[PDB]
């Protein structure tokens, strides 16, 4: 049975009601991945299509209009990313923030100062997880020495459009934001800021605790510290959240790499990538064989665009519910 | 196929030849008996930046060596179109006018990587308010009501069509 | 000047005369404006084709396999169809085509000038007595008997 | 319908909400609240009676008790409020 | 009210009824008892339901 | 042994000598291995023919 039967309290006539008292504080959890964004892809037409032969693209030159079409809608959906992206930084020009300190917590082991640029959580979550669509002369001249997609020249990646530092600069501003941001002062005040503690009104708010339990909350605020050490040792697979985000990591590379498969491969087995690229050595011949094999292209990249623009609308509509949890929520 | 070497040995070696899960041969053994890998033919990436207002066309390269790509190159059949149109390589090499001339401009070009582009590098200027290490609060107060703000379109609805089939036809 | 065919948008007035046109294939500008089908395009950065590399040296691997029996001693019947196997063997296929006149050359999924120009893996060269007349019987697809 | 202020869908700043028709659509006219000046303020003090300063809107403030604005116009309250305080921190003589 | 937790356990339903009817509305527990069967009209809605 | 046509899933090593091979045709999880084209597959509720 999978029945894992929920706690039971047992209703009383008297108007005196049994309550149930908690022990233990249990602070800290792991939380889910809103997704937010996709991978900006964008296809050069013209290139991946007749494999840059001269004689194909007097052919493709027919279908020309259909290929800057596709082009255009790729440079739309990728524009949509950039104004969701910008959108979701807006929430950081509010006028709160705290100095950033080495020692941020008198007892705290926090893993959010930046070593020295990516505090450490960032940092772990990004090295567990694999990406190889981003590459900056770096994977390109790797594959002169021995990535791929300018070779192939199916599809060429687009950079995120800001910079990971600077955007890291912005979470500790961000950081800084919540203690001062969740006070009971009107607009913007730095407050006591005590390492995100909002000293006892954060505490009040999540539980109603005494003046002396206050203190013993001090003592377990240290237990706080490494329970927060525990959840970041718990960045395994088996979480799911974990897991969330390698899925979203690897749906957007599979999905460029597959299509781009699809597009340069055998194809039609006639076909065989250029059709009687060396199998005929008359140009009507393998000019017939190569039409059939474009319009196939052509009709797989269409699938390929349709599906990054729904991704597109998807992402954007997760932006905005992460917005949102950042407007409750933080 | 047009291919670019030295490999570690790969393969039976029965077979001169050699795939990986795909139609294309990473080849090897072509002279003789000396491992000769095949790589895939190399393409330099070219993107246009161009403003309406000044009537300026930049050509920009992404990932790709700056010293590689040169201009009207012999070694590719076309630099980018059928004829042309030196930045350090922060995101490539750009050829435009001038070098980085960098400047405190938020955006505006929107460039790939980071350039705000009125190559000019875009600044944060956040707003901190300093907190004392003792018990203290640092109240910020506007000084001008601001009243008023831009709202977005909510979209709503949309249009209501309909075809009658087999007349359009 | 000479004259090669090309694409270009033409703008006409109320005329009806090109005052103003667009190559579309000379510069990134001109290509984006044939894209957008517009004389003006709004600032945007904007992908164009990418730069190829030059193909040169083509490195091609060279024993010539005897051909006299094919044209040696009695061909069989069409039912008693004759091949020879070739592998690993340079082959001499203009020696062929001058020893005996075609009265019909036919290629099937593939060109005469294609396959002398590239290696084979296996060759197999076919030599058997049919009769002239009945081209249309025997093919590679065909109802004939 | 009424102002918000608490996770804020509006525009990003919220005092007043209006609506506009829209072709196809619907319009609003969100209400927003310049530079800010930051004062330094001690964290609470403890008077030698009962009754003790304490922090309960805006409140906080320095010497002389109270002398903080809600509103953002300055010395909207003179410092009337008083009320009883529940308990007294560390560091007595100060909330601190 | 369940501000924070399930630590407040469980209340009356008919009470917690009556409490959340006076904060929601102006409806009050001394109106409630000057109102005659307003249960027997909360029993009328689900019927009509 | 009679060879006959027969789809089947094969790893080849450093040397390219094949070492493992899976019939697809024999087995509900050897036809499962061939889907995924993973030698190992996680565990999982999967239909069958």
């Amino acid at each position: 049975i999978a029945f894992n039967h929920p706690i039971q309290v047992d209703q009383l006539n008297s108007s005196y009601f049994k309550l149930s008292i908690p022990t233990n504080f249990s602070f800290g959890v792991t939380q889910e991945y809103i997704q937010t964004t996709i991978q900006k892809v964008t296809v050069d037409c013209k290139q991946y299509v007749c494999n840059g032969f001269q004689k194909c693209e007097q052919l493709l030159r027919e279908y020309g209009q259909f290929c800057s079409k596709i082009n255009q809608a790729l440079h739309g959906a990728n524009l949509r990313q950039d104004d969701s992206v910008r959108n979701l930084f807006a929430s950081v020009k509010s006028s709160q923030s705290s100095p950033i300190i080495p020692g941020f917590g008198g007892d705290f082991n926090l893993t959010l100062l930046e070593p020295v640029a990516r505090s450490a959580i960032e940092d772990l979550l990004f090295d567990k997880v694999t990406i190889a669509d981003p590459g900056y002369m770096q994977g390109y001249d790797d594959c002169m020495q021995q990535i791929c997609a300018q070779y192939v020249a199916g599809y060429k990646v687009l950079p995120p459009l800001m910079d990971v530092n600077m955007e890291a600069a912005y979470t500790s501003s961000l950081l800084g934001s919540i203690a001062g941001v969740g006070w009971t002062a009107g607009l913007s005040s730095f407050a006591a800021i005590p390492f995100a503690q909002s000293i006892f009104y954060r505490l009040n708010g999540v539980g109603i605790t005494q003046q002396v339990l206050s203190e013993n909350q001090k003592l377990i605020a240290n237990k706080f510290n490494q329970a927060l050490g525990a959840m970041q040792t718990g960045f395994t697979t088996t979480n799911e959240a974990f897991q969330k985000v390698q899925d979203a990591v690897n749906n957007n590379a599979q999905a460029l790499s597959k299509l781009a498969s699809e597009l340069s491969n055998t194809f039609g087995a006639i076909s065989a990538s250029i059709g009687d690229i060396i199998q005929r050595l008359d140009v009507l011949e393998q000019d017939a064989q190569i039409d059939r094999l474009i319009n196939g292209r052509l009709t797989t990249l269409n699938a390929f665009v349709a599906q990054q623009l729904v991704r597109s609308e998807s992402a954007a509509l997760s932006a905005q519910l992460a917005k949102d949890k950042v407007n409750e929520c933080v | 196929g047009r291919g670019v070497q030295n490999c570690t040995a790969v393969g039976v070696r029965q077979q001169r030849f050699v795939y990986d899960a795909y139609q294309n041969l990473v080849g090897y053994y072509s002279d003789d008996g000396n491992y000769y890998c095949l790589r895939a033919c190399v393409s330099v990436p070219v993107s246009v930046i161009y403003d309406k207002e000044t009537k300026t066309h930049a050509t920009l390269f992404g990932s790709v060596a700056c010293e590689h790509i040169s201009s009207t190159m012999s070694q590719y059949s076309r630099s980018t179109r059928s004829m042309l149109k030196p930045v350090g390589c922060v995101l490539g090499l750009v050829n435009s006018s001038l070098f980085v001339e960098d400047c405190k401009l938020p955006l505006g070009q929107s460039l790939c990587a980071l350039p705000d582009t009125p190559a000019s590098i875009a600044f944060n200027h956040p707003i901190q308010v300093d907190q004392l290490n003792s018990s203290y609060f640092k109240l910020s107060i506007p000084t001008n009501f601001s009243f008023g703000v831009t709202q977005e379109y909510i979209q709503t609805t949309i249009q209501k069509v309909t075809v009658d089939c087999k007349q359009y036809v | 000047y000479k004259l090669q065919p090309l694409t270009f948008l033409l703008d006409f007035s109320v005329d009806g005369y090109i005052r103003r046109a667009i190559d579309c294939g000379f510069n990134d500008l001109s290509q984006l404006h044939c894209s957008y089908e517009s004389f003006d395009v709004e600032s945007g950065v904007y992908s164009v084709s990418s730069f190829e590399a030059k193909p040169s040296g083509s490195v091609v691997e060279q024993v010539e396999c005897d051909f006299s029996p094919l044209l040696s001693g009695t061909p069989p019947q069409v039912y008693n169809f004759k091949r020879l196997v070739f592998t690993n063997c340079n082959y001499n296929l203009t020696k062929l085509l001058s020893l005996f006149s075609v009265n019909d050359f036919t290629c099937s999924q593939i060109s005469p000038a294609a396959i002398a120009s590239n290696c084979y893996s296996s060759l197999i060269l076919d030599y058997f007595s049919y009769p002239l007349s009945m081209k249309s019987d025997l093919s590679v697809s065909s109802a004939g008997p | 319908k009424a102002q918000s202020k608490r996770s804020g869908f509006c525009g990003q700043g919220h005092i007043v909400s209006f609506v506009v028709n829209a072709p196809n659509g619907l319009y609003f006219m969100h209400v927003g609240y310049s530079n800010h000046i930051e004062v330094v303020s001690a964290y609470g003090l403890c008077d030698a009676a009962n009754p003790t300063n304490c922090i309960a809107p805006v409140n906080g403030y320095f010497i002389k008790t109270n002398n903080t604005r809600i509103v953002d116009e300055w010395s909207y309250t003179g410092s009337s409020f008083y009320a009883p305080e529940p308990i007294t921190s560390l560091n007595t003589k100060y909330v601190a």
